[PDB]
């Protein structure tokens, strides 16, 4: 029953318990990194002697909480529970593939724990630019199994977004245009495309340095007429498309949970709402090279980057307007989740800024990698994506197991992880300026103050994690029902039980012939 | 008449045409007879930065000795 | 040289650096305006009590909000491009200084003529002598002339390098077999601390960027005092 | 019907018993957190 | 979202030994690694 | 009569887990090949796949011909997830020609500043990828006459057309095998003969997945599981097919006459 | 002689769908329904195998947000926000 | 000409931060300089302009290595 | 060849309570173990292998 029920699942209810399983346990090794990595940097000295495995932990740090931790916890796990909820499917369109893409990850997990095994180490970090990855700097096998982990990502992900876009766009009501859907679809729908379009070039890029090292080729070895520029190149056409991609259900989340706890009826310009979405997903193609400022690119490419960039800038500013103008008029009840969305709302404005001023070119050549570019991925990342995955969280929890949360213990949570994440990021923007580079293990004695500032607000966002994990287990553990839900009419994940059963919509929705 | 169309089309033309470039290659085949250039150890051909996981690690999947010499020559 | 208790930059000690300082805090009043407006707004809401849950007309307000954030983006465009086009200014090379990165230190090249070439290595903490920077300093450091457009041709030997040095205002990648070229000026002479921003090792936060630029008769006094 | 289904019953661990919980939430994100320490531990032994 | 009474309500005793129950063996693993690094350190 | 929807419930399979730690074996496999030269669990990866895609694609058959699961609007969710795959395959091969246009567009004073780089004489366009393009040629349009044939619905022709493309396909293989041996430069000769024998390696090996679909759909035909409407596996075939071909064109425009 | 024919080959839930296809009847819901009349006197008809079935009402044109609510076995219930009647009928299948 | 200069001019033709093309052009066209002169009989020294300009453009360890390239055969430009 | 379809129409609609994947008969379930046997087997063998690669004589 056991092994027939959750190794071989096949409904997406449990598919995303599962994600959500997984992605829990990497948000813990994630945090145990991170923890790591301050303990390096809350006071000056080699605690653990060679940086070589400081890089490795910060590189880890990156893959675990990026590929292992946001897109599992909300791209798949919460489109995996939503979606079919959302637009009245009875199942996936292929569960099959669904099921080996999740079990495709924790055998991309393992090959990253091998990699930390190895004792050459990652020692890379997030980019994987030869010729430091190649056969000199780094011989050995670590960064050989964090390609492979790359891989096995990426097919899982690519099939996630095939199967995503064949639900959204194949099994709604046939009378629904697709225009009415709710607005998390839309953005996993946003989601799974630039997926679908970014995921091979991941996969050109790490075949290329994989062939570079094993096969005795020269695609970016300088001494065979090839570049690492050219992996620079793939690798943020990528890269700005992928933390889209990290964004993405972020929006679609915040935006459900702004209008559910409103009293809205509808957000405000759902028009404007998709327009922004598919402006900023067509958009994130073409302003990859912001990342490229510094690497010697021509002058009027740089100057298109960055204007481009601007043009990426304008829609999403749509976009949060929007977000203040259906905040507007209605009362707002005080659930921890409107709480998540407050803070995403002006975490994610001041992180989009702090992008902004990096994104004028030359202040990327006085500013470039940087803890100023720290500051901002970690307001727009780190608390942007973590906020509006704790919104989700907290929100739908009493759908996902039937349990709900206790609004006091919840706020008390969001309150110190929202003091320990400002207390921890807000000093990089002094880091940065003051100007030392990312990747240091030890720092000198002007950024000692901050450095150690922000160790200890880190300390305090261990703590939140802390009291989150407890409050899972005080929830699972006290096990109070849910005697009703609001606003079930306008959302319609929440009428069908809480939590719905295994098989939901076995009778299709009567979609109004208009 | 679609079907029948393509069927004229495939019997006609393809394999007419699959016939005319078979021959040329064939005859081409039997009058070149390639005079394998010298070898010159060029510093950006034939790089070995980390021996192959088969054989003997310098010879290529696909190594004919005839034509691909290694880094230190022909091996005849 | 950054100071304890720093919020800003380094203090500007080339032209370019003053028009990206000038920049940085028109920059920083526009983000501040922004900032200040959305918590306003989001503490009206909060503070606010009255309901409105009818329909909400959309097509008035997205045309405002379209076109007054284009003019705030344009006119903080306008600055970058005005100082790409700084930096796209024609160059009055006096000297060309070439850098390579090795596999953590770094080697300087003068080689306009007489040929030098010195390696700047990292100092230890146990090895600083009295009264200097710790994480910084080099027991060679790299001599300049003040007052002067130098080019700086930047690569990398064997794995990526940044060479960057922020209060002078310069940072670009040492790339092997594609070498940058950064124009160096001041307007003081002395020394000028940087780092290197790239990964490349297990030395990766041990290599240091010192300056010392002083007058031009000094600067070749050094330079056939070394040979 | 097929499989069980109700409020803790779609979870693949047992919620019946809160201690039994806690000994399981306590040793899974336990090994969570202390997988990268034993990775470093493990490197500082072998370097 | 309203909620049913808790089916196992938990006492003073219950939430102290679960708020301690895990910070102990979420940080133990942390603690012991850290505090004993100079020793892991040694070759030997 | 459980269900009232027309979408496709899927029963509990072991093959997504097998093939996703068949993925494991076959990528922990190639770290041991490379670096521990043992192949046998690079070996026992292949098997594992190679086996469990076998019964999932078979599992997917059952349910398909032999039990009617694929209704119109499931079918119109397999040609919209298999339009997907195709463009999966496009961007990653529009990747591949970035890296080539990155280098040839733009070459490096490591290769005296030409291209094609010095020391090796490069391959002659004219012969031999002729008659390669025009066996995809040939084969692309055996297949559009065999859906033509499937259209008009009779038996001859679409067993002659299915024959004719899988000999077609299969002496493409052997003639790229041919020219891969009968060729001046290796894989690890200079930036162009590196580009040129990847992109050309992961052609040739799209070719033998296409291959494998034009068999597995021959060996479906003669098993008379296709129908006169309902014949998605020859259609999936189909469009794979002409994905390769354009592919194939677009390679040989670009690297053997763009700079040859 | 030729390649089978999916009326006489295929079998099981696609072909009961194509003899609802030929006889013009779908009871499946494959396509959107008919009867956009919700009055008193005639209801909007719900076909439903169950005693309750969740219907949507799109009451305004062009309008992005539906309205999901259930039907149970009995009197026409009204949509909440506009009030146009729905009777849920057994399908008996 | 044999004029007396300080430092290499800023070439109009390459106006970008890359100048790795400039020491190869310096290189190549400093070696078609020396061929030409003395294929033709002119005078030799009339590029010193160009060899002190590819010996201020480009690395010592380039040059050198591309000299060792000369001195065997091995050079992969069109020299 | 000869239109075996029908008749293997008949095998696989029969509501005897196996899954999709085993109701063609004992060859199936035969390859299911097969392929159980081997993947575990090959998974067990590969943390052994990489156990092996991060644990040094
Ligand atoms: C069925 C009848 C009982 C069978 C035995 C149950 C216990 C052993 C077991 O095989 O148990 C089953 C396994 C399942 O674990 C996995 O499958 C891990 C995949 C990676 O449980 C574990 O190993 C431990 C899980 C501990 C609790 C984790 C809580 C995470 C909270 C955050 C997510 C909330 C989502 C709400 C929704
Ligand atoms: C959540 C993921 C995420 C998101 C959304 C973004 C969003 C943006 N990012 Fe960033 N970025 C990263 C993740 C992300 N980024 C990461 C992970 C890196 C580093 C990776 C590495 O180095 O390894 C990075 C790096 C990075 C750099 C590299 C700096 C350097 O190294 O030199 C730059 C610079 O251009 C940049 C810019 C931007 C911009 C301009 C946006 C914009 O999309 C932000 C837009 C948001 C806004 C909120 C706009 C503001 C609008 C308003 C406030 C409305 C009102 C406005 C007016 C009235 C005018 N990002
Ligand atoms: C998702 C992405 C993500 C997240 C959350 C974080 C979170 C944090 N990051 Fe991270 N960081 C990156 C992505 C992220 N980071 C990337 C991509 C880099 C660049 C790497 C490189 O340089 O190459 C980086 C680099 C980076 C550095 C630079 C290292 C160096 O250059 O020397 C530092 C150091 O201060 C740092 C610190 C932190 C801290 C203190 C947190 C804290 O916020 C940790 C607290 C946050 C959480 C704990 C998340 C919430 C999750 C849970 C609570 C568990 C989930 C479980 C359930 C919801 C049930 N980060
Ligand atoms: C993207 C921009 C850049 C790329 C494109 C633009 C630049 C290139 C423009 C090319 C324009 C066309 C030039 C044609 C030159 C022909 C000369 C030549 O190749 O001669 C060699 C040979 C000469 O052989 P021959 O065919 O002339 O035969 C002569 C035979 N004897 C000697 C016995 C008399 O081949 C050809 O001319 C063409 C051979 C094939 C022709 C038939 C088609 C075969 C099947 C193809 C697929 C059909 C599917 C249906
Ligand atoms: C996890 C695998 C631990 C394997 C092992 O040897 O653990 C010993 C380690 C202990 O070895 P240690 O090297 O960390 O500490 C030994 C310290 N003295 C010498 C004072 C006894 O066990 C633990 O760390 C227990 C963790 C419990 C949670
Ligand atoms: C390789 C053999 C392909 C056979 C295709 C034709 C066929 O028999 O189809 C029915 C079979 C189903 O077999 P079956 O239902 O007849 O059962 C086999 C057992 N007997 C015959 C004894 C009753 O379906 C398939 O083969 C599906 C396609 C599988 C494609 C695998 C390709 C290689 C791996 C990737
Ligand atoms: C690389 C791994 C490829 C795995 C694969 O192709 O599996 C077959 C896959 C699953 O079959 P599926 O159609 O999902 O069956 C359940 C619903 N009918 O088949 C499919 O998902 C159908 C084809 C989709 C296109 C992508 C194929 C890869
Ligand atoms: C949060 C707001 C959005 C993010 C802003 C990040 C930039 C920032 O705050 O920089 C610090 C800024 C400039 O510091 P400055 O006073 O110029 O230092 C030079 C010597 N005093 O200093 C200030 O703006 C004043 C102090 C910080 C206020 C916040
Ligand atoms: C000391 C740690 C254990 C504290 C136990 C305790 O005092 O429990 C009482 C209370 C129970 O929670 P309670 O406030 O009843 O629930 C929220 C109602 N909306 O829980 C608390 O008041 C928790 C106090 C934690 C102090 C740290
Ligand atoms: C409660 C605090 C306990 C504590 O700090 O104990 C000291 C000990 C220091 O470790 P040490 O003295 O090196 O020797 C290990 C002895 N088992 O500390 C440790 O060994 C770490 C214990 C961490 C306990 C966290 C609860
Ligand atoms: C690499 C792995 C991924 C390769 C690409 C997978 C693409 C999937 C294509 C679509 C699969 C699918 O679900 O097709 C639907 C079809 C059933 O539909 P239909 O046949 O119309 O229904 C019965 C007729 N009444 O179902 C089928 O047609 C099932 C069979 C589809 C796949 C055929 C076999 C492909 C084999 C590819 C790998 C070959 C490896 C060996 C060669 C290389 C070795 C290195
Ligand atoms: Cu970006
Ligand atoms: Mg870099
Ligand atoms: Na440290
Ligand atoms: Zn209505």
């Amino acid at each position: 029953m056991f092994i027939n029920r959750w190794l071989f699942s096949t409904n997406h209810k449990d598919i995303g318990t599962l994600y959500l399983l997984f992605g829990a346990w990497a948000g813990m090794v994630g945090t145990a990194l991170s923890i790591l990595i301050r303990a390096e940097l809350g006071q000056p000295g080699a605690l653990l002697g060679d940086d070589q495995i400081y890089n490795v932990i910060v590189t880890a740090h990156a893959f675990v909480m990026i590929f292992f931790m946001v897109m599992p916890m909300m791209i798949g796990g919460f489109g995996n529970w939503l979606v079919p909820l959302m637009i009245g499917a009875p199942d996936m369109a292929f569960p099959r593939m669904n099921n080996m893409s999740f079990w495709l990850l924790p055998p991309s997990f393992l090959l990253l724990l091998a990699s930390s095994m190895v004792e050459a180490g990652a020692g890379t970090g997030w980019t994987v630019y030869p010729p430091l990855a190649g056969n000199l700097a780094h011989a050995g096998a670590s960064v050989d199994l964090t390609i492979f982990s790359l891989h096995l990502a990426g097919v899982s992900s690519i099939l996630g977004a095939i199967n995503f876009i064949t639900t959204i766009i194949n099994m709604k009501p046939p009378a629904m245009t697709q225009y009415q859907t709710p607005l998390f679809v839309w953005s996993v729908l946003i989601t799974a495309v630039l997926l679908l379009l970014s995921l091979p070039v991941l996969a050109a890029g790490i075949t290329m340095l994989l062939t570079d090292r094993n096969l005795n080729t020269t695609f970016f070895d300088p001494a065979g007429g090839g570049d690492p520029i050219l992996y620079q190149h793939l690798f943020w056409f990528f890269g700005h498309p992928e933390v889209y991609i990290l964004i993405l259900p972020g929006f679609g989340i915040i935006s459900h949970v702004v209008t559910y706890y409103s009293g809205k009826k509808e957000p405000f310009g759902y028009m404007g709402m998709v327009w922004a979405m598919m402006s900023i997903g067509f958009l994130g193609f073409i302003v990859w090279a912001h990342h490229m400022f510094t690497v010697g690119l021509d002058v009027d490419t740089r100057a298109y980057f960055t204007s481009a960039t601007m043009i990426i800038a304008i829609p999403t500013g749509v976009k949060v307007f929007s977000w203040l103008a259906t905040l507007h008029g209605g009362n707002i009840k005080w659930s921890p989740a409107m709480l998540w969305a407050l803070g995403f709302i002006f975490l994610f404005t001041v992180g989009g800024l702090t992008g902004i001023v990096l994104s004028n070119s030359s202040l990327d050549i006085v500013l470039h990698d940087t803890y100023y570019v720290v500051a901002h991925f970690h307001y727009v990342l780190s608390m942007g994506a973590v906020f509006a995955i704790m919104a989700g969280f907290v929100h739908w929890f009493p759908l996902f197991s039937g349990f709900t949360l206790d609004d006091t213990w919840a706020k008390a949570h969001f309150a110190i992880m929202f003091v320990g994440v400002n207390m921890t990021f807000f000093p990089q923007h002094f880091l940065g300026l003051s100007g030392m580079p990312r990747r240091y293990s030890d720092y000198p004695d002007a950024y000692t103050t901050w450095n150690t500032v922000s160790s200890m607000g880190s300390f305090i966002s261990l703590t939140a994690v802390l009291i989150m994990i407890f409050m899972i287990w005080e929830a699972f553990a006290s096990k109070r029902e849910v005697m009703s839900v609001s606003y079930a009419s306008t959302n319609l994940e929440w009428l069908h039980g809480c939590p719905p059963p295994y098989h939901t919509f076995e009778e299709p929705t009567y979609v109004k012939v208009k | 008449g679609s079907a029948r169309m393509w069927k004229a089309l495939t019997y006609f033309v393809a394999l007419p045409g699959v016939g005319v470039s078979m021959l040329n290659v064939f005859l081409k085949s039997r009058h070149e007879e390639h005079e394998r250039p010298p070898f010159v150890a060029y510093p950006h051909l034939r790089i070995r930065t980390k021996p192959f996981p088969w054989g003997d690690g310098n010879h290529t999947l696909f190594h004919n000795p005839h034509v691909n010499p290694l880094p230190t020559g022909y091996e005849d | 040289m950054a100071y304890p208790f720093q919020l800003g930059l380094q203090d500007a000690t080339s032209p370019i650096m003053e028009e990206l300082m000038n920049f940085h805090d028109h920059t920083l009043m526009i983000v501040f305006l922004i900032s200040s407006l959305v918590l306003y707004i989001i503490s009206l809401m909060l503070t606010t009590k009255l309901t409105h849950t009818s329909t909400m007309d959309a097509q008035e307000v997205e045309t405002i909000w379209t076109i007054l954030p284009a003019v705030i983006l344009i006119m903080i465009a306008l600055p970058s491009l005005r100082i790409l086009y700084m930096m796209d200014e024609i160059n009055n090379p006096v000297l060309t200084v070439k850098t390579m990165g090795h596999q953590w230190y770094w080697s300087y090249e003068y080689t306009d003529y007489e040929d030098l070439c010195f390696d700047s290595y990292m100092i230890p903490t146990n090895d600083l002598k009295p009264g200097e920077l710790r994480l910084l300093e080099v027991d060679n450091r790299v001599v300049l002339p003040m007052e002067l457009p130098i080019r700086m041709l930047i690569s990398s030997e064997d794995v990526l390098h940044s060479w960057a040095v922020p209060s002078l205002g310069l940072k670009t990648d040492a790339i092997p077999g594609r070498l940058n070229q950064a124009t160096v000026t001041s307007n003081r002479p002395g020394l000028f601390y940087g780092q290197c921003s790239e990964i490349c090792g297990s030395n990766h936060s041990f290599m240091p960027i010192v300056l010392e630029m002083v007058p031009l008769k000094y600067f070749e006094n050094w330079s056939a005092s070394m040979i | 019907s097929h499989y069980e289904e109700g409020p803790g019953k779609n979870l693949p661990f047992s919620v019946e018993n809160k201690w039994r919980l806690l000994a399981m939430m306590t040793v899974y994100f336990g090994s969570g957190f202390a997988a990268p320490f034993f990775i470093v531990r493990h490197q500082l032994l072998k370097k | 979202v309203h909620s049913k009474p808790a089916r196992e309500q938990l006492g003073v005793l219950d939430i102290t030994i679960g708020l301690t129950s895990c910070f102990v063996c979420c940080l133990l693993p942390a603690g012991w690694v850290l505090s004993h690094l100079e020793s892991y350190k040694k070759r030997e | 009569t459980h269900q009232t929807h027309a979408y496709h419930m899927v029963n509990p399979s072991p093959w997504p887990l097998t093939g996703a730690f068949s993925a494991l074996l076959l990528t922990s496999g190639l770290v041991m090949w490379f670096h521990y030269n043992s192949i046998t669990l690079l070996t026992l990866g292949l098997l594992t796949n190679i086996l469990t895609m076998y019964q999932w694609w078979r599992d997917v058959i059952r349910e398909g011909t032999y039990q009617g699961h694929h209704t119109p609007i499931v079918q119109k969710g397999l040609r919209y997830g298999m339009i997907l795959f195709i463009v999966s395959e496009v961007f990653f091969f529009a990747g591949f020609f970035w890296a080539f246009y990155h280098s040839s567009l733009v070459p490096t004073h490591d290769l005296g500043g030409c291209w094609p780089p010095t020391g090796i004489s490069p391959l002659n366009p004219l012969e031999v990828p002729l008659l390669n393009t025009s066996v995809l040629l040939a084969s692309g349009v055996s297949i559009t006459w065999a859906h033509h044939s499937l259209m008009e619905g009779k038996r001859n022709h679409m067993n002659q057309a299915l024959l004719i493309t899988i000999m077609l396909g299969l002496y493409f293989t052997i003639l790229q095998a041919s020219e891969y041996f009968e060729t001046s430069f290796s894989i690890s000769d200079g930036i162009y003969g590196s580009t040129f024998f990847m992109a050309t390696g992961f052609h040739g090996l799209h070719v033998i997945i296409g291959s494998t679909f034009l068999i597995v759909c021959l060996l479906r035909q003669l098993k008379f599981h296709f129908t006169s409407k309902h014949h998605f596996g020859f259609e999936a075939a189909a469009w794979y097919w002409h994905f390769v071909d354009v592919v194939w064109l677009f390679l040989y425009v670009s690297i053997y006459w763009w700079g040859s | 002689g030729g390649v089978p024919t999916d009326e006489e080959q295929a079998t099981g839930l696609e072909r009961e769908i194509m003899i609802a296809a030929q006889k013009g009847l779908d009871p499946y819901n494959m396509l959107p329904p008919k009867a956009a009349s919700g009055t008193k006197e005639d209801p909007n008809l719900v076909p439903s195998i169950s005693n309750k079935r969740i219907v949507g009402c799109i009451c305004e044109e062009d309008n992005c947000t539906v309205i999901w609510f259930w039907l149970h076995k009995g009197e026409s219930q009204r949509c909440p926000n506009c009030g146009t009647h729905y009777k849920l009928v057994p399908h008996q299948m | 000409k044999i004029k007396n200069y300080k430092t290499a001019p800023f070439d109009s033709r390459f106006p970008n931060q890359n100048q790795t093309k400039n020491c190869w052009q310096n290189y190549l066209d400093f070696h078609r300089c020396e061929k030409a002169m003395t294929a033709k009989g002119g005078d030799v020294s009339v590029c010193e302009w160009y060899r002190r300009v590819y010996k201020s453009l480009c690395p010592v360890s380039w040059v050198s290595a591309w000299d060792d390239r000369i001195a065997e055969g091995t050079f992969p430009g069109k020299i | 060849f000869e239109n075996k379809v029908p008749e293997k129409q008949k095998l696989f609609q029969e509501d005897n309570g196996m899954p999709v994947h085993l109701k063609g008969g004992a060859s199936d379930a035969l390859l299911y173990r097969a392929t159980m046997a081997l993947t575990l087997g090959g998974t067990a063998y590969a943390i052994y292998l990489l156990a092996m690669a991060a644990f040094p004589k």
